[PDB]
């Protein structure tokens, strides 16, 4: 097939590479830890009103949604412009988190396009929202038998909310022509009514707890990205190694050279990759490639026979009527103590003839 | 409660082969690589500062241009860190390096900065360093690097949103402040900044006196400015930086 | 709301192939057996065209 012929004469063709497939991938990517804050957001003893509904920004940090995942009584998981899905690989900027408590009846309102009380005068999202909406049920957090008074929300506002704007005047609504001069009654009401939660109130209006991730990215380099699992470390194997985004396929042998405690990498003479220290346990590495080979079929011609012999330049025997030459390793050869002159040329003062086939 | 209370005067001295850093996290043994960065030029002039506040605005900001070589032969205490931005002001965001004794803070927010600002000790307070600070952005608090005759190097580099610091303390038997041979500079942090910094300023510390409302002072330092430069480090058996040549100092250099 | 795609799949199609499968998927750890409920959801979705 190489020499796109059907004889072969007698000698030696390099035919093929040899290669040693990669068996494993290992993925030491670095020690994962601080976490974003979500257990202070999500899991809070006490949430905010939704006129004056809490924003926290969220930056430098491991985004994870795993905790999310595992919290059961969720009730809407919607998410816009991204999937939930791929939440944890896709990473962003900047992650705002906005919490606050509404009515269940209104959940349906935290979504882009959508009118109501809470998205016009108490919390609106743009047509083009990039993030998710969670919310859940807290009856056993915000409601009391005698009322929970503490939940507010805006009834009354001159005109809509943009996106992302909050309202906490205190502003008598003017809705006629007189002025209020700040005293209630007809045609001038206080703006902010409070949620009376009860247990005993229907699935509608019970209260349910609600924080909005708003995912941005800007000209900044992102700096929130979910974590990369770290696989276990296998060693003295060909393993597809990717360690703090530095990616190859090499052995890991077991390393002598001291790094100092700055360096990560190293290189050889010719700028190539010769060790590595694992960023979970602080130890060197010998990044050793692979072996691979030349494959060279030494063969006499076709019309005196059709056995072969294969020589793998540069690789050892052990790594693959075998035996070892300095060239590399010979398979289907007998070697001879008995000298002849040379008829096919394998290399080192060995040669190969056909007599079977025969190195000496 | 910006107030005006240091004066410097400043001289001109020469580099030496002082300011060598490494330039990645790479081990290299037994080496010679040349590398192209900013680095701060062999036997170039640098500026020696004397900022004395006894006991009028004579404390400008300095601009930072490509980075910026630091050294004082100076305690710990005195220095106490940095300010970076471009206009200082509410308008900008900047960036405030405050060291202390127990740890370093480095937080990028929109600081008001004052004219002649200064860490005063009473506890700390930032209230002579700016009026106001919103708008926050970032904070990074994490062990400090002017612990404990010793000769300190740092390097401040503002590369494509990360602003890389690199530090060294040597030491400097008796004798010239700027010493011969070479200690390269190993790298201590790289933050993910992304903000303009055209300008810069130290912080000193100054005491309250107690009994010329601060105690009087002095702090002598060295500022040089790095320049994108060729360099050809030798790294020994050990991966240290043990001597370096500037490609384009002299013609000799530049043959090696 | 009469064109629907697909919005959820385990793996990505081959060119010129048609996958008109309603079948659930599963997005998260928990699996759903084939009924709808919590973050258990339907892969094809409608466009709300106005
Ligand atoms: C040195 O600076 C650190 C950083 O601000 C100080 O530690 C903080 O002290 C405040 C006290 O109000 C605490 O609320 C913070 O939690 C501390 N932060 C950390 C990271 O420890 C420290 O007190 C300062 N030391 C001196 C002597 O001024
Ligand atoms: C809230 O508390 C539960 C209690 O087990 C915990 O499992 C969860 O991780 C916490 N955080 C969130 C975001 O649900
Ligand atoms: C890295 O992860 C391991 C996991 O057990 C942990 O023990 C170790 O403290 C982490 N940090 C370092 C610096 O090794
Ligand atoms: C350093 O700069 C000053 C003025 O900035 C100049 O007078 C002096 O000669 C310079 N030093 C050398 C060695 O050229
Ligand atoms: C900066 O702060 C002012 C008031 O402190 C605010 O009006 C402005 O929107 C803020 N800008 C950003 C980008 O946060
Ligand atoms: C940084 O600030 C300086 C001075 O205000 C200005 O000339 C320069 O254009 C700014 N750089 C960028 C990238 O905005
Ligand atoms: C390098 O390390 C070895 C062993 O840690 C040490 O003996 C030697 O002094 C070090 N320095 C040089 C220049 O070889």
């Amino acid at each position: 097939c190489t020499l796109k012929s059907f004889t072969v004469e007698k000698g030696i063709y390099q035919t093929s590479n040899f290669r040693v497939q990669p068996t494993e991938s290992i993925v030491r990517f670095p020690n994962i830890t601080n976490l974003c804050p979500f257990d202070e957001v999500f899991n809070a003893t006490r949430f905010a009103s939704v006129y004056a509904w809490n924003r926290k920004r969220i930056s430098n940090c491991v985004a994870d949604y795993s905790v999310l995942y595992n919290f059961a009584p969720f009730f809407a998981f919607k998410c816009y412009g991204v999937s939930p899905t791929k939440l944890n690989d896709l990473c962003f900027t900047n992650v705002y988190a906005d919490s606050f408590v509404i009515r269940g009846n209104e959940v349906s309102q935290i979504a882009p396009g959508q009118t109501g009380n809470i998205a016009d005068y108490n919390y609106k999202l743009p047509d083009d929202f990039t993030g998710c909406v969670i919310a859940w049920n807290s009856n056993k957090l915000d409601s009391k038998v005698g009322g929970n008074y503490n939940y507010l929300y805006r009834l009354f506002r001159k005109s809509n909310l943009k996106p992302f704007e909050r309202d906490i005047s205190t502003e008598i609504y003017q809705a006629g022509n007189k002025p209020c001069n700040g005293v209630a009654g007809f045609n001038c009401y206080f703006p902010l009514r409070s949620y009376g939660f009860r247990p005993t109130y229907g699935v509608g209006h019970q209260p349910y707890r609600v924080v909005v991730l708003s995912f941005e990215l800007l000209h900044a380099p992102a700096t929130v990205c979910g974590p990369k699992k770290s696989t276990n470390l296998v060693k003295n194997k060909c393993v597809n190694f990717n360690f703090n985004g530095l990616t190859g396929t090499g052995v890991l042998t077991e390393s002598n050279k001291k790094f100092l405690p700055f360096q990560q990498f190293g290189r050889d003479i010719a700028d190539t990759t010769d060790a590595v220290r694992d960023p979970q346990t602080l130890e060197i590495l010998d990044i050793t490639p692979c072996s691979f080979g030349g494959v060279s079929v030494i063969t006499p011609g076709t019309n005196t026979s059709n056995q072969v012999a294969v020589l793998y330049q540069g690789v050892n025997c052990t790594e693959v009527n075998v035996f070892q030459t300095r060239a590399g390793c010979l398979i289907g050869a007998e070697y001879v103590n008995n000298s002849y002159e040379c008829d096919i040329p394998i290399g080192a003062g060995i040669c190969a003839s056909y007599q079977s086939i025969i190195a000496y | 409660q910006c107030v005006n209370l240091i004066t410097r005067t400043q001289s001109y001295t020469n580099s030496f082969t002082r300011g060598v850093y490494y330039p990645d996290k790479v081990f290299r043994s037994s080496v010679l690589h040349s590398t192209q960065d900013l680095f701060l030029p062999f036997f170039s002039n640098v500026t020696w500062f004397h900022a004395i506040h006894v006991s009028r605005f004579d404390n400008p900001v300095l601009p930072f241009n490509d980075g910026v070589y630091f050294a004082s032969t100076e305690k710990s205490n005195i220095i106490r860190g940095w300010i970076f931005g471009t206009t200082l002001d509410s308008k900008t965001q900047s960036l405030l390096i405050v060291n202390n004794a127990t740890n370093v803070v480095i937080k990028v927010c929109e600081f008001q900065f004052c004219n002649d600002p200064f860490l005063d000790v009473y506890m700390e307070s930032e209230f002579r360093v700016y009026s106001s600070a919103n708008n926050c952005t970032f904070e990074y608090v994490s062990q400090p690097f002017l612990m404990d005759k010793n000769l300190r190097e740092f390097v401040f580099k503002n590369i494509d949103g990360y602003f890389k610091i690199y530090s060294k303390h040597t030491p400097i038997n008796l004798g010239r402040d700027l010493p011969q041979g070479f200690s390269a500079l190993e790298p201590l942090v790289d933050l993910p900044i992304g903000i303009n910094i055209t300008r810069f300023q130290t912080l000193l510390a100054l005491h309250r006196s107690y009994l010329s409302g601060w105690t009087a002072g002095a702090a002598a330092y060295y500022v040089g400015y790095l320049q994108p430069r060729t360099f050809l480090l030798k790294y020994n058996e050990n991966g240290t930086i043990t001597d370096a040549v500037d490609c384009a100092l002299d013609p000799l250099s530049e043959t090696k």
